[PDB]
């Protein structure tokens, strides 16, 4: 017996909009600029902190709960740079040129430079942004594409008749979830058409969020080995999961 | 795993 | 503009299976113990004569054809691992357990690990199987997914407007041809949600499998054909 | 000079 099974389309919204997590600060000071090494700081810093409300928020994706503690384990270690990339694009959309990763820290793609290699993961991101500003991307729609990315990146990395009955439950919230992203399209006065369109457009951006994740995922196991920037004790939990 | 303690937390 | 807008769903279905590349054959010695060389050999030289194929089949997807020399480069370049894979996964179907590279080359997770780091890739190409054979994928459904992976895995490293009206045009058909099915609508958006979620995975199984590739490179186990030099060179 | 565009034109 799931609450997430019972809840209607408006009470998913309203659950997944209430579970937001905050928005943090980094500790950017504009007095002096960074290095490669204390720019890369304030991202793993950033990062780090984020990763202990994301995994509060997890808990409150209704349908996460009824998982197994191994099962949540394996979900986040999956998608856990997905979903703070999203949450980037996100809050990048009113920015043009520009990601705003903290309301502190907003950063063009020529400051980008001075983390090398973070040049082509940065206009990633940006044409992210850029393509949910296009569609005007809602945020009772975003809450929807985050917990889609929580509940199947990892559902296809997963044996007994009892691996099944959970396996299908996360298809059965995710199906949920996906009644609930139409039903929003609905109340906008979409046709039929567009709203399958709109679902379709939402859905393959992410697979460039996927891609995104794993190129920085590359570049996060990069300067790990070059022991460069300090990175916490979670985060480096959460490389070696995908190492 | 600290993932798996901060999960269990409470 | 483009004739493939003009299209109806059923035109774009009948273009699209008429586009198919053939099923290619293994190089045929039967040594079926495998050394690491010569498994990887035997993928390599597939997946060579296999790119070939793949690029005059991408001609002729319809609205490819209207895209400049430079993003019909970086659409391939950026998607030609992953058209591969779900063309293996969709080859496998009907194999549980087993990955359908040629039909004279049927190697199951055991097999795997003859090469160093495969087994890992290999599972998650089964479970793609299994995934597609458990939703009963239907071949005109497995073609518009290959081309959405075509149009849209590189759309976003970049014209731009023309992609997206295409895919739209993809996805009318993928409806279409579950309204045909009998399915109702709330049974359509979500059988449209399931199979697009499944290419977030494609993506990430191309992303792992072409660092594996790499390391192919820099351990020079077998010569690599330029082209899948070319094509591997292509994401750094 | 690309292989990729020498098939792609021909
Ligand atoms: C190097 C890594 C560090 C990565 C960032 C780490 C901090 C961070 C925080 C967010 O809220 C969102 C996204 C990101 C990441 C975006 C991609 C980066 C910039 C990679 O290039
Ligand atoms: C090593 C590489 C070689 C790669 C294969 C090359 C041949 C090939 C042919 C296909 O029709 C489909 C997929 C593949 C690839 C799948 C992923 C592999 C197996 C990587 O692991």
């Amino acid at each position: 017996n799931s609450l997430a099974l019972s809840l209607t389309a408006d009470q998913m919204v309203s659950a997944l909009l209430d579970a937001e997590p905050p928005i943090l600060y980094s500790e950017y000071d504009p007095t002096r600029p960074f290095s490669e090494a204390s720019m890369m700081g304030l991202l793993t810093n950033l990062a780090d902190r984020e990763l202990v409300h994301m995994i509060n928020w997890a808990k409150r994706v209704p349908g996460f709960v009824d998982l197994t503690l191994h099962d949540q384990v394996h979900l986040l270690e999956c998608a856990w740079l997905e979903i703070l990339m999203i949450g980037l694009v996100w809050r990048s959309m009113e920015h043009p040129g520009k990601l705003l990763f903290a309301p502190n820290l907003l950063l063009d793609r020529n400051q980008g430079k001075c983390v090398e290699g973070m040049v082509e993961i940065f206009d990633m991101l940006l044409a992210t942004s850029s393509r949910f500003r296009m569609m005007n991307l809602q945020g009772e729609e975003f809450v929807c594409l985050k917990s889609i990315i929580l509940l199947n990146s990892g559902v296809y990395t997963f044996s007994t008749l009892k691996s099944l009955e959970e396996k299908d439950h996360i298809h059965r919230v995710l199906d949920k979830i996906t009644d609930t992203l139409i039903h929003l399209m609905a109340k906008a006065g979409l046709t039929l058409q567009q709203q399958h369109q709109r679902l379709a457009q939402l859905l393959l951006i992410l697979s460039h969020i996927r891609h995104m994740s794993n190129k920085g995922m590359e570049h996060l196991y990069s300067m790990k080995c070059k022991n460069v920037v300090p990175l916490s004790d979670l985060l480096l939990e959460m490389l070696d999961a995908h190492r | 795993k600290i993932l798996h303690r901060l999960l269990q937390d409470s």
